[PDB]
């Protein structure tokens, strides 16, 4: 009809917040723990919490790129 | 004795490093455990 495209906008948008919004929670939970449990390696937990997060928010950020890609051409 | 050894190996800058483990300042009270026979005639080693 005509919300086509807002509709797949908005559900791929959803889908890429529930999926790795979860995700990074997950992620920031553990490395938190994992933290308190041990201060002496935290830089290095750190960044591979941050490489987690770099790559779980990358694929929500492809997820926006495409919705954009809907919304424009 | 090796037990504690490898328990103080793992724990590094605990919270206060435990309780009967924490390395306290400003020491300001000691007790002391002395031990003594019960019953004289052993020699030097009472008065020692």
């Amino acid at each position: 009809m005509e919300g086509l495209n807002l509709v797949a906008t908005a559900l791929a948008v959803g889908l890429g917040a529930i999926g790795p919004g979860v995700g990074i929670g997950i992620i920031v939970s553990g490395a938190v723990q994992a933290i308190g449990r041990n201060p002496e390696i935290e830089n290095r937990v750190v960044t591979y919490m941050f490489i987690g997060i770099a790559f779980t928010e990358a694929l929500a950020i492809f997820g926006l790129v495409i919705a954009f890609l809907i919304g424009f051409g | 004795r090796e037990v504690m050894a490898n328990l103080t190996a793992r724990v590094v800058g605990a919270a206060r490093r435990g309780t009967l483990l924490e390395k306290r300042e400003t020491v300001k009270s000691v007790a002391l455990l002395v031990v003594t026979p019960d019953r004289g005639l052993c020699g030097s080693l009472v008065a020692n």
